[PDB]
């Protein structure tokens, strides 16, 4: 009902689809970063995953922070020594936007292991706000996922949590995931989750809503499927650990399908 | 954006608040009258406040004739200036000072119709206002009325998650919040507008409570105490108590006597207990009450 805003969900979907195009990072941004790499970014995002679970932050907060980070690094060159400072300020901004009870600035200083000062954290907050032009209401994979979830016949918590997990895995790996829009990754993640748990495929009703088909999702899905298979071997493991928790139905323990037939 | 305080001449203070002080000001190059809301960051050990981050980020996206426009944001290490479109008055002051024998029906309809446009625009852009009250509705000399003060607003997801509780100034606060409901949605903004519609007619607040529990009881005594028939789930709600007095719903023509049949219809749909049946802004724009607006 009203919690699902029947009268506004299309308007909102359409608007997010527009905004995800505006809020998109530069796909090729890391090659133009002289001192940082996909591998360092992966370490940062993985860390922010740990910070969110330590402070019991929403998953939306996590997605927003990554969006802020990727956009910032799209126009600003950063030394490896300061990548964490950017990440910290992003998490703060994301928390202040999205959390009922954001962690205090001092806690943000604390988790950086006294690498940075309270003063440094706050001045970067200011810089990120300058660079993003306060454009913080970004569409995330989660905002799309939760709408897609309304198309399950019937609702399945293993499906939902698994989709969330896969979406989160994509945040870690700029190559290849920077090239896909949140809505497309969410589509891939939803279908893969659904297939894995129930054998069923991307619903026609979601073809109506999104205009996406298995045809158009195929590239992303082949990448997401590989990310899923290799996930136990990835250098970064914080998302897998997180999704062992019962809160998320221990979905990281489910077995990926060996093939998609797609 | 492209602004500097050297181009503004302050004129008078026009209001204050936790946010800070607001000045009426004039652009010396273009002639534009603006409102400047100053946010002190030098006084801030917690950096840029979350209210300001929401207000700015959410208003950047909302361009609509019935939402006050954010023209600019001036950045300083010490200060933060929000430059707003200027509007001479707010609805509360218009009600207290000039509306002594009433607001005429044409003008009530016009304002309510414009408020619904503004609110429908918010909801279509996944924004809850969460503080709609007459003080936060600005009127100009041309007859426009505009949603202002998005400091308590929030960007929602679909479906909504649990957000902050006890939002909304008490008199304007929806029963689902007062009953501690885990989830609230666009229906809370409609409730507020409903309260405001009544208030424009009578010039007095509809439910002026002194406590959450007094607020509820005032509502219950006006619309009757809700049960599982009028509002499925009500008796399962976290702060619903079975001991609640059971008041009979009084005839709606007694709630706002001067209101006509169309008026009463629309108001009743705005003040429906069940958030699921409560009318949307989008739907309310088509209500017969507006036929002659
Ligand atoms: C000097 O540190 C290398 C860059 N880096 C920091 C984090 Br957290 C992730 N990568
Ligand atoms: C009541 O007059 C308040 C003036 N004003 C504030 C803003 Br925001 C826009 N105009």
């Amino acid at each position: 009902g009203v919690n699902e805003v029947p009268d506004y969900h299309e308007d909102i979907h359409t608007y997010l689809r527009e905004m995800e195009v505006k809020c998109k990072p530069k796909v090729g941004y890391m090659k133009k970063q002289p001192d940082i790499t996909n591998s360092m970014r992966a370490i940062l995002v993985d860390w922010l995953v740990e910070v969110g679970e330590e402070y019991k932050l929403q998953n939306e907060t996590l997605h927003l922070a990554v969006n802020y980070i990727d956009r910032f690094l799209s126009s600003m060159s950063v030394l490896r020594g300061k990548l964490q400072l950017v990440g910290t300020a992003a998490m703060l901004l994301a928390s202040k936007f999205e959390e009922i009870y954001p962690p205090e600035v001092a806690e943000f200083v604390y988790i950086t292991d006294d690498t940075y000062t309270k003063k440094q954290v706050l001045r970067m907050e200011h810089l990120v706000l300058k660079v993003l032009a306060f454009d913080l209401a970004a569409p995330t994979i989660n905002q799309f996922l939760t709408q897609y979830f309304l198309h399950q016949q019937p609702a399945n918590c293993k499906v939902e949590s698994l989709a969330m997990f896969l979406g989160e895995l994509s945040l870690i790996d700029a190559d290849p995931y920077l090239k896909y829009l949140p809505s497309v990754i969410a589509a891939a993640a939803f279908h893969l989750a659904l297939y894995t748990v129930t054998g069923q495929s991307w619903p026609e009703s979601l073809v109506q809503k999104t205009g996406y088909t298995l045809e158009t999702l195929k590239p992303c899905l082949l990448d997401l499927h590989q990310t899923y298979l290799r996930a136990p071997q990835h250098a970064q493991q914080s998302i897998r650990e997180k999704y062992k928790n019962s809160k998320y139905h221990g979905v990281s323990l489910l077995n990926p399908p060996e093939t998609l037939n797609v | 954006g492209p602004g500097s305080m050297e181009n503004f001449q302050k004129v008078e203070k026009i209001g204050e608040g936790t946010y800070g002080v607001v000045y009426k000001a004039r652009n010396k190059l273009t002639g534009e009258v603006v409102a400047l809301k100053k946010i002190r960051l030098d006084t801030e050990t917690e950096g840029v406040p979350s209210t300001a981050i929401r207000e700015i980020s959410l208003l950047k996206e909302l361009n609509h004739p019935n939402i006050v426009k954010l023209l600019d944001v001036i950045h300083t290490e010490n200060k933060l200036y929000l430059v707003f479109e200027f509007l001479h008055q707010d609805l509360k002051k218009f009600m207290d000072a000039s509306a002594l024998t009433g607001i005429p029906l044409p003008l009530i309809k016009s304002y309510l119709f414009q408020l619904l446009q503004g609110l429908a625009f918010c909801h279509s852009h996944r924004v809850l206002h969460r503080d709609l009250k007459p003080q936060n509705l600005l009127i100009n000399t041309e007859g426009a009325i505009k949603l202002a003060d998005f400091g308590l607003a929030r960007a929602f997801g679909v479906p909504v998650r649990t957000y902050t509780h006890e939002v909304v100034t008490l008199w304007y606060r929806a029963p689902e919040i007062l009953l501690g409901c885990k989830y609230y949605s666009t229906a809370v903004d409609i409730w507020s507008l409903g309260c405001i519609f009544a208030e424009m007619v009578t010039r007095r607040a509809l439910f002026p409570g002194d406590s959450e529990i007094d607020q509820l009881f005032r509502i219950f005594r006006t619309l009757g105490t809700p049960d599982e028939v009028v509002w499925p789930g009500v008796t399962s709600m976290p702060d619903y108590k079975p001991s609640f007095p059971k008041w009979a719903r009084q005839d709606f023509s007694k709630v706002v006597p001067p209101l006509d049949e169309d008026g009463r219809s629309l108001l009743s749909q705005m003040l429906h207990y069940d958030p699921n049946k409560r009318i949307s802004a989008k739907a309310a724009l088509a209500h017969p009450f507006f036929q002659d607006v």
